[PDB]
């Protein structure tokens, strides 16, 4: 029951890294529907 | 409207001017675009104009287009997009971007002391980018984290507890260039009553309790 | 020349006469003495306007902006 | 078969189902005041002039977009209603020139009809009055952006049947202007077209201009030349 | 409140203080009016040709 | 059962643990703390028991919305259409003085997850997008980070926890609106065009994001989700009065020495919230001037009410103010009222689309009117005017927000009214 804050590490976030752990979930997932069309126009 | 900041249009000086995402960056849209469903695509105007402001400190007109591109939807929708919501800036600001928020118990935390401090500090009106660069202060309205007295935004940061005092320091460390510690100061650390510690005191229980007799 | 103002010897040029019904106009266009042609009435179409057509999934039509 | 009885003040109608409201008050003479809804023109929410009050339910509905189930009964002049078109109308004209004088639809527009025939007579609220940058587009639209009342009509038009997709909104509570954002040209053919879905006199005809007034002119009934569809 | 005749005014530094709106041609009771507006040089509207007959008028 | 003595609150009973950010943010910490526990079980079990043991625990909505869950998740049963569903958690937190969402998101994220795959599972959702304040960039991020963590555990993806169905998760961050956080407009941000509700009369359950049957839910009601079906239904209802059971986060804030964050049953006498969690009110318990209940939406409470007001949907609805977000603050009398509520009329005019027009109109309105309230140089029977403007605007238009800016000016006029026509009187003498 020790008392720290145990989250500082989320001081060392630069603004690239949301999107840069977005790229490192890049598969992982099941291929999303394709409708029935390429764009709605 | 009469009263209104800066107006929106683009009237001259950047229809050419040059915007190129960067090759890695193309990996990173690639990737955000995987996240929708196909025949659509064009929900990824936001993130991706997002990114775009991202790597580039605003987006010109030129970006607008060129997502307009890469994703070949109607320019006319990116634009939309660009003005309707608060984060796009469509001028150039500095460095560092200061917000805070004078609504409500942030204001009534006496956060107006906070805004003229950091206008006398840093020695200009409010609105107008400092001379030189890397300072630009506007206020915005609610940002969210409120027990914890009034709150200073720097970009993609919460400054939390801010006294006049602190924050002179925290504008003097940016003068430097070493960014001061992210989280709540003054005590608080991470939203927490500072007298007590109160509610929860006890060990989190384990994985138990949850016999639910099935 | 003077002034220039249109002018005319129509002395019928001005009149129009409500009906309610085109039996009323044929009658009264007989019974009058005069020649007549009739042009026939026309409506809007009926249509089926359904709101969320806006929005569908497959379906072409999709509003941009809204 | 197909079919559902609906009552309009107490009489009852036959309708499909699916038919809106505004539809549906169509069929036995009543025209709900509107703005923003047109018949070749997908619906949205935007004028709120279509409210209208169904007896036992507590909030007015808008008659462009809801759909008809059985047994509503929609009651168009309970007192309910009326408060609620005098209020749209008043908060419309809460900012809004005074151009009638000089404005070209002057005979004709729809704020100045409804605006008798439905709202309330005397206006309040002083200090006020916003104003909006002016944007030329074509030489065929003349364009006083102040009178816009913004009702998306024109985003519609343009967008769905012109298909040019180039005109839009852009802001937030009172200001918001409807048009090109980058001061672009805009011209297609069907475009003038767009003179005449302005509800108001915020688009009005270029060359047309000052020149003539609507009660003052005489319609004639004519066909077209110069294109084989008649 | 005497009706005299039909004078046109103008603003200080004088603007032909007519918009052309076509109002007073509009409630002439004797119809005697005559007003056709085209837009100006400056683009602001103003009337070409604005007539009474006096004879026709009423007060 | 539980007798009208409330308030009185039970630790190692709560919810939420880590929500001062202590101990291990993990899927190890969390794990070790009792997240992500037997709940394949759950899945495997079927939707059913889950829907029906969401309403036997009879729990609320949350973001002041006050709808029961139980039937809004029970709308997604409909047999199977060729169409995707979703499940569509909203992280946006707007209003002031709230830290709603916040707090969790950052030290608890793998709670949110599991509710986001129960509630999933339990109405046949594909996928579950997260919007969250794009201002969160740091905290999506560690939201991000927990995330994979499941991924590469293999706790969410395809056979999630190794069961029979497969389960993806997305996020995506906002563009920075007020408005974004609304039930609708959610979906069409969702979608990247400019974020602007849509009429109700297709309801986002049968015509969702992409057009697809999807439902919308705050961080709050997820995330709590799975740890309801783990408790076993009532033992929720235990708390609270049988028309709103459970617990819900309070955020204080305002004027009170120590303004924090605590986790209380539902119903509270404010008094006791205020007295007993965080600090006192500053200046004594007399010193106070009103305090709003819940969100920044909400109507004024006098002090002869919220002295024996306690917190409720229901009671509070009795006091005239229907709970916000349950994050309360509170007002020093020293303070003018009429200034805070007139910036929180301000930041409405701020946060709004134009669609239609009565919020867009009338809220101007009713920020000028305030200013001028503020500086005082109206006349008194300009009041009702406003009030007038408030009810002509209330119930006719789109979003809640239109209605949302209605409610705090009526407030201000019903209690505190003799208040105004003095600083009204002593601007006709001060300036004439
Ligand atoms: C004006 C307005 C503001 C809203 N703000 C929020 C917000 O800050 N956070 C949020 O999660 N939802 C917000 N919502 C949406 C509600 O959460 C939604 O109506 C409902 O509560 C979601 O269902 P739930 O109670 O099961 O979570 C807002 C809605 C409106 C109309
Ligand atoms: S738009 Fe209509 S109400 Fe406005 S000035 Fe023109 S005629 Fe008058
Ligand atoms: S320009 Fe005319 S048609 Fe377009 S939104 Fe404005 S009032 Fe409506
Ligand atoms: S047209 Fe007639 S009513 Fe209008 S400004 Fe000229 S003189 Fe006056
Ligand atoms: S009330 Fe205003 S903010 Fe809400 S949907 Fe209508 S136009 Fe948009
Ligand atoms: S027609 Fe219903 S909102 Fe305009
Ligand atoms: S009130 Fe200032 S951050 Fe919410």
């Amino acid at each position: 029951d020790n008392t720290t804050y145990k989250n500082l590490q989320h001081h060392d976030y630069s603004t690239y890294t949301f999107l840069d752990l977005n790229l490192d979930l890049s598969k992982f997932r099941m291929p999303q529907p394709s409708s029935g069309r390429e764009s709605p126009r | 409207g009469g009263a209104l900041f800066v107006h929106r249009d683009t009237p001259k000086n950047n229809p050419e001017t040059p915007f190129d995402f960067t090759p890695e960056n193309y990996k990173r849209i690639e990737a955000i675009v995987k996240n929708y469903p196909e025949g659509h695509k064009a929900a990824a105007v936001l993130p991706v104009l997002d990114l775009a402001q991202r790597q580039n400190g605003w987006l010109p007109i030129s970006a607008m287009n060129k997502v307009a591109e890469i994703l070949q939807v109607p320019p006319m929708r990116v634009y939309e997009v660009a003005t309707f919501y608060t984060m796009y800036n469509r001028k150039p600001v500095g460095k560092y971007h200061i917000q805070v928020c004078t609504t409500t118990p942030c204001m009534l935390r006496n956060s107006d002391s906070i805004l003229e401090a950091i206008q006398k500090k840093l020695g200009i009106k409010v609105g107008e980018t400092t001379p030189d660069k890397l300072f630009t202060l506007i206020e915005v309205e609610c940002l969210g984290a409120c027990v914890n007295a009034p709150m200073v935004q720097i970009n993609d940061n919460y400054y939390e507890d801010l006294t006049p005092k602190d924050i002179e320091e925290i504008i003097d460390e940016l003068k430097a260039g070493k960014i001061p510690k992210p989280g709540p100061r003054s005590g608080r650390f991470s939203c927490e009553p500072a007298g007590g510690l109160t509610s929860l005191t006890e060990p989190p229980k384990g994985p138990g309790f949850g016999v639910q007799a099935g | 020349p003077l002034m220039g103002w249109a002018s005319t010897a129509d002395p019928l040029s001005n009149l129009v006469l409500t009906f309610s019904t085109k039996e009323d106009a044929i009658a009264f266009a007989e019974k009058n003495g005069w020649s007549y042609d009739v042009e026939e009435r026309k409506v809007p179409k009926p249509k089926s306007k359904s709101y969320g057509a806006n929005f569908s999934w497959n379906k072409r039509t999709r509003v941009s902006t809204k | 078969s197909n079919l559902i009885e609906v009552f309009v003040d107490g009489q009852s109608v036959m309708v499909e189902p699916g038919t809106t409201v505004l539809q549906a008050c169509e069929k036995v003479g009543m025209q709900i005041p509107r703005f923003c809804y047109h018949e070749r023109l997908s619906v949205a929410g935007n004028c709120r002039m279509c409210l209208v009050e169904i007896e036992k339910a507590p909030k007015v509905v808008a008659a462009c977009a809801m759909p008809v189930m059985k047994g509503w009964n929609i009651l168009t002049n309970s007192e309910k209603t009326k408060k609620a078109r005098e209020g749209v109308m008043e908060f419309l004209l809460a900012n809004h020139p005074l151009d009638c004088p000089i404005c070209d639809q002057g005979g004709e527009c729809d704020l100045q009809d409804q605006s008798m025939m439905f709202g309330s007579d005397r206006s309040r609220f002083l200090e006020g009055k916003r104003a909006v940058e002016d944007k030329n587009i074509g030489p065929l639209v003349k364009t006083i952006m102040t009178r816009c009342i913004q009702c998306t009509r024109c985003i519609r038009f343009a967008s769905e049947i012109a298909g040019v997709d180039d005109l839009g909104t852009t802001g937030r509570g009172n200001d918001m202007q409807v048009g090109t954002y980058i001061e672009k040209m805009f011209m297609s053919e069907l475009s003038g077209n767009i003179i005449d879905i302005c509800p108001v006199g915020a688009l009005t005809s270029k060359p047309y201009a000052f020149t003539a007034r609507p009660w003052e002119t005489r319609k004639t009934e004519s066909i077209d030349v110069m294109d084989a569809v008649g | 409140r005497f009706r005299g005749e039909h004078a046109l005014r103008r603003y200080p530094s004088g603007e032909e203080r007519c918009i052309a709106c076509k109002l007073c041609e509009a409630v002439c009771p004797a119809q005697a009016i005559t007003i056709e507006a085209e837009p100006r040089a400056d683009g602001s509207r103003r009337t070409t040709r604005y007539d009474i007959d006096m004879t026709k008028c009423i007060y | 059962p539980k007798k009208t003595s409330f308030g009185s609150l039970k630790d190692e009973d709560r919810i939420f643990t880590n929500l001062y950010g202590r101990h291990d943010w993990r899927l190890k910490g969390a794990q070790s703390r009792g997240d992500w526990y037997k709940t394949k079980e759950i899945l495997l079990k079927g939707p059913d028991w889950i829907l029906g043991e969401v309403k036997t625990s009879g729990l609320r909505g949350r973001g002041g919305a006050g709808f029961p869950t139980g039937l809004k998740w029970s709308f997604m049963n409909k047999p199977s259409d060729g169409r995707p569903k979703y499940l569509v958690v909203n992280a946006d937190e707007g209003e002031p003085g709230t830290c709603k969402d916040r707090e969790i998101i950052r030290h608890d994220p793998h709670k949110l997850v599991e509710g986001c795959l129960v509630g999933g599972r339990a109405m046949g959702a594909r996928a579950a997008y997260i919007y969250i304040r794009g201002e969160f960039y740091n905290e999506a991020s560690n939201l991000q980070v927990a995330i994979r963590e499941a991924y590469e555990a293999g706790l969410i993806g395809k056979n999630a926890c190794g069961s029979g169905y497969d389960f993806d998760v997305f996020v995506v961050r906002g563009a920075g609106a007020y408005i974004c956080g609304e039930e609708t407009a959610l979906i069409e941000s969702i979608e990247g065009k400019q974020g602007k509700p849509r009429l109700k009369p297709p309801f986002p359950a049968d015509v969702g994001v992409f057009g697809c049957p999807t439902t919308v839910a705050n961080v709050e009601t997820v995330a709590v989700s799975p740890t309801i079906c783990r408790r076993g239904g009532a033992w929720f209802a235990s708390f609270g009065r049988e028309r709103n059971s459970g617990t819900k986060l309070f955020n204080i804030s305002g004027h009170v020495n120590n303004p924090c964050t605590v986790e209380e049953e539902m119903s509270v006498p404010l008094k006791e919230l205020i007295e007993k969690h965080a600090g006192g009110v500053t200046g004594g318990w007399d010193n106070l001037l009103a305090v709003i209940p819940g969100g920044s939406s909400t109507p004024l409470i006098p002090k002869s009410v919220c002295e024996t007001v306690l917190m409720d949907f229901d009671a509070l609805i009795q006091a005239q103010t229907g709970l916000g977000t349950a994050a309360v603050i509170v007002m020093d009398r020293s303070t003018d009222i009429v200034k805070a509520i007139a910036r929180l009329i301000e930041f409405y005019k701020h946060e709004s689309c134009g669609q239609c027009t009565p919020c867009r109109e009338g809220v101007d309105w009713m920020n000028k009117v305030m200013a001028r309230f503020v500086r005082g140089d109206a006349r008194p029977a300009e009041i009702d005017s406003l009030w007038e403007i408030s009810k002509q605007i209330e119930g006719h238009t789109i979003c809640a927000l239109g209605d949302g800016a209605a409610w705090p000016v009526q407030g201000l006029i019903r209690h505190f009214r003799p208040e105004l026509e003095e600083r009204m009187q002593r601007f006709a003498q001060q300036h004439q």
